[PDB]
């Protein structure tokens, strides 16, 4: 069974996201109002699930592919690469990295989803991987379109890809967006400003990766994500 | 001072996390191997328990498109990190909020006591981690059992919570549903009642 | 009939792209190796065809309907709209504007074209319209995605749509090429860079312009074209 | 001094110009009304001609994806730029090389004599514009005709032509294709032969 | 009757003061605290009265006169016109301007105003008018005093003039504030400082305007207003 | 991207508005012709009504300065933009609450069916903008009625409303006053019941 | 974008070359193993032939100073990079023009067929670079044989050559020399016959 070994890094949250960011307008009603407890770390916080052993298909990782009704899916195909790392510099290899996102139109494959725009019969939106012994992740997919959305009366969001890493712990665990190099919408979006620090907004960009890409075929993006610190205990309980 | 790389800040699950982390509820086929909500199976040792809950806005509304991740120890007091679906107990699971009635539901079994890092043991609980559209970082919290007042009071977590009255909201009340034992256990995340969450 | 009537300001052939570009390797042996002959403006230059009698289908500018099989098109939804002056400022009515471009996914709809991303069986890639009597113009349409080629081992041409624009005479006909607000590839590629003035390539940057969308429904850019400026004879055979 | 707004940049029109501006070339449906290379109903006055041509690259190798857009005077001698294809004549009209023989072919009348500038005569002359892959700004040259050598011996535009052996890549060689007057105009892009271009 | 014809900009609401400024202590009990509600343009909002037919008086935009009980108002004569504009520039003609203010020693015609500088009984304090075809609009009044008010202990507005412009519909009509030229009150009054964005504040300062002043008679002060961009319907319901 | 002008920024009305706009309600004499709260002459065609109202803050307290604009269809759902003290009606009013009771009027016609831009109808409804002292930009709702309740659970807009219980805040409640129909339509700017306020 | 470390840049190989590449060629004394035009002792097995060329400037003038690097497979078709002269077969070699009549020879083995990444089979070549006083960065070509006309015809790396007129410049010629099979490889820098040069 899981061991209590390690502490991770305090968050900072200023640099991410605070709770109440009212402009993203749902945010209103669903932050608290209490300040947060802090508590120790324990073995609760510093465990978490390992997933070497959960099954992948053979196509988990591969939206081209991993909902195919008897085509490829339209849009600009790319690969999304990059490596799991902690604050210290340290990879993160063998953890959960998921995503999910809409179609080349902003059309997300969910019965809530009315937006206009049609679905891709040859395109469902989910991949999962895990990160190799260096810490590296890929994925081959779509680029998602924009999508409008009911919070302000002209709000789009830019083209992201929803991300979700599990990392060491629980304490450890994530779910952010990545958006794309250049996307002029970026600038503008409640949700990407929920973050207060421009700095921060910088690390959630992917960057067009040419060096990754396959000639006559496929771009591709790099998004390097960064986990909390992982250190031993020292000095405890003395 | 030291300053280490910053990490990567957080962002809503939004409206549709479905699609990646709960298929069926976005109304999608699910894969050969999901996570989900069932962390034991019928032989698994230990009190066998249905977990229930709705969660709650700041204006006492339903928060149907919520996304829950849960983290428990088994019967014995031990985390078991190696996820598998042969197995008989998994510490890990998912689960989320239907879309009519704002339930979620989670079947587990009643998990045994672990200390803390001074060696205090701590009252049985399961960590929770909430995610949904409107939800910039996820809010943590601990789920408690009201058949364990003694511990609970004991517990060196909850004593962190300055006030008495806050307490109470982390503590879930046992029912029985269709004749099985069954813990209800509510979230309100602003406002009256409002749930204790952590920061860690 | 026609009449010489007005002249045309004299092309910077700085400004343009430059006929030998290496970079741009198919323009190595279809570019002159002799100096272009200067000649005088007269009728035959200074006149040119009027559309205004040209019979336009219901369609003809919005790509979203003009090749319906039985669905929308898959892809960004875009209005793209603009004004066409000459370099006085003046607008440049009841002029013909012609584009064209490939799907979301870079395919175009040509028997040449082979790359390997699918057809879009809603979209075909062809639109037309007339400047109205202020010189504005609208299409709507899907955003083009980038398209590999063969030129170096792995070059990739921004998102782009073809224009064609007549003007008042034949000496300001034109055709060039839209790319999009942001879009990394475009510092990149060999084509936008047969121009030799950073200046002159952000005059085909399309701008996003966000109070030209319709929310819910489509997002907008904006390009203005500069046509050669005209004006009246001044003195001449005297 | 005085600077204008600057006119935007040509660029190519690219090996898939068709798509646009030849629909059926790309392998595509035409529209109702397409612009394209008959200039002249068959009840046009003037003597009616097909013109044909081969483009070739600085290699000697044809340029099979060219683009032209033509314009010339009607049989009179006078412009016509109402556009409309219930006329007998249009002065202006396009075509495109074939992709296997790299021919293009017009079908037109002879255009009559016009004046320039100064009230100087041009020889009969077929304004053309070449397109293509590979050339980033279009290229301007004429087609003048070999049965009108005293014309062309006095025109003001053939003779700012510094070379007399240039000049005589302009002019188009006078033929019969199956019965019909037709005359040849090959356009050489580069090297030996190399056609006159055009800056206005 | 009215029609559905027109769509206009949306508003920026960081541009414009927030609801919530709490140094501006009234609106801490009169701001909203849920989010507004994002709908669509519909005939209910494209739409608005037209004064072209309400009876004005003689005097109604003549500050100077429009009080008279036997002379002149005390205090700086000035001329106070500008033009109303929408966003994309296009004038605003006959639309309803209407101005009313403080007398020269800061104290309002008002029953609930009990500041103790005197009335002025030739004063009032209320103006209207249309703008002309070109968008133009001109009053004539009395330079306002500064007006001490029970906010924080020591406050005190910068002389300013309320306006309210009708526009095209009721989605433009405004209220605003005018203040003046160098004005040292203007950084420090909380009602100003609920707008966040400097380049905002400066939009609301009417500058001097010696070109149209009457000499030896009264100054004159520039003051253009911008309405939200109106632009005809496109692509919509299709 | 394409920035066109700023628009002017907005500012409160301020406590002394009705200087400017309720010149009665100042303590002040009026002009020959004003802007007021009588939409309708006893001639007009429709169901002749009485509108009244109060205005809380968010301690509970009455809002005694407000001021208020209405925009509303007539009896037939066409928007008269003509405005003419001669008309049987208008579609645009004014009116402002008394300092004593608090309390605003309004003299008009029930307003006919309007439909959106899709074309779902909507049911009937006044369009309402609040000005007051406290108010930095003026907040906009709707005033449906409340013997609409079918009309009113069909409205498209009402239905972008996301929680039921708030769409109740926009339905004004049906009486008699002085034998003639009335409702009742009270603005909570704030806190429990908080009215709903539309950007467009 | 993402930019990684740049690549160091090429400069010309320069006139004085053999010192460091071509020992003997230079006038000096050899070191015990070096890297040479023998690819096939007399016991590797396939198809021993030898192969010259001559390499010509833009003016039609032997470049007399030209260094050449081939690598081919084996007569299976397979890749050797275990370089080791006690191989009966290296699939690299070294060769160069001499400078009197700037001929370059190599003994070799014909080479068997090798599949592109696609899977689709190339027609047997020799990949070959080009080094020499006067060239900057050295240049990529391949030698295929007059005796697989063919393969050649269906190679999907000479079908990546636009014009077939410029497929010609890579087939070496077919003769008898002493008695053995050999194949001369011409290569024309710039102008008439232009040898195809690749980048990969
Ligand atoms: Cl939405
Ligand atoms: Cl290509
Ligand atoms: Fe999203
Ligand atoms: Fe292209
Ligand atoms: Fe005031
Ligand atoms: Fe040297």
């Amino acid at each position: 069974p899981a061991q209590d070994n390690s502490r991770f890094v305090i968050r900072d949250r200023n640099w991410h996201p605070k709770a109440l960011t009212p402009d993203y307008k749902t945010s209103i009603a669903r932050s608290p109002r209490q300040a947060l407890v802090s508590i120790p770390q324990s073995i609760s916080e510093t465990t978490g699930p390992n997933f070497s052993h959960l099954g992948f298909g053979a196509h988990d990782h591969d939206l081209l592919l991993n909902f195919n009704n008897g085509g490829l899916p339209i849009g600009e195909r790319i690969i999304v690469a990059g490596r799991v790392v902690d604050q210290y510099g340290k990879p993160v290899p063998n953890t959960l990295v998921e995503m999910w996102q809409a179609n080349a139109g902003g059309r997300y494959r969910h019965k809530n989803d009315r937006y206009l725009a049609p679905l891709d019969p040859n395109f469902g939106g989910v991949g999962r991987c895990l990160t190799d012994s260096d810490g590296y992740y890929s994925f081959r997919t779509i680029k998602p379109g924009p999508h409008p959305w009911r919070n302000g009366p002209n709000d789009w969001r830019p083209a992201h890809i929803y991300f979700g890493i599990s990392g060491p712990s629980i304490a450890t665990k994530l779910i952010t967006q990545l958006y794309f190099e250049g996307d002029p919408l970026i600038p503008m979006c409640p949700i990407v400003k929920s973050i207060a620090n421009p700095e921060a907004v910088q690390q959630l960009i992917a960057k067009l990766d040419m060096n990754n890409a396959n000639p006559m075929d496929c771009l591709a993006y790099r998004f390097d994500i960064v986990l909390r610190g992982q250190r031993k205990t020292h000095f405890e309980n003395c | 001072p030291i300053e280490l790389l910053p990490e990567t800040p957080s962002q809503t699950a939004g409206p549709y996390v479905h699609i990646g982390l709960a298929l069926e509820a976005a109304g999608n086929p699910t894969r050969d191997q999901e996570i989900w909500n069932r962390l034991a199976k019928p032989d698994a040792p230990g009190e066998h328990i249905l977990l229930l809950g709705q969660v709650y806005d700041g204006n006492g509304h339903l928060v149907r498109d919520s996304f829950l991740e849960v983290w428990q120890a088994d019967a014995n007091g031990e985390y078991q990190d190696a996820y598998n679906l042969e197995n008989a107990f998994n510490s890990f699971g998912r689960t989320a909020t239907t879309f009519d009635a704002g339930e979620w539901t989670l079947h587990t079994v009643k998990p045994g006591v672990v200390n803390n890092a001074a060696g205090v043991p701590m009252a049985p609980h399961i960590n929770i981690s909430l995610f949904a559209r409107g939800i910039n970082i996820h809010l943590h919290t601990r789920l408690y059992f009201d058949d364990e007042a003694q511990a609970n009071a004991k517990c060196p977590v909850l004593n962190l919570i300055e006030q008495p009255q806050r307490r109470e909201t982390l503590i879930a009340k046992r029912c029985e549903v269709d004749g099985k034992t069954a813990y209800r256990f509510d979230i309100r995340i602003q406002g009256e009642g409002e749930t204790v969450f952590f920061d860690f």
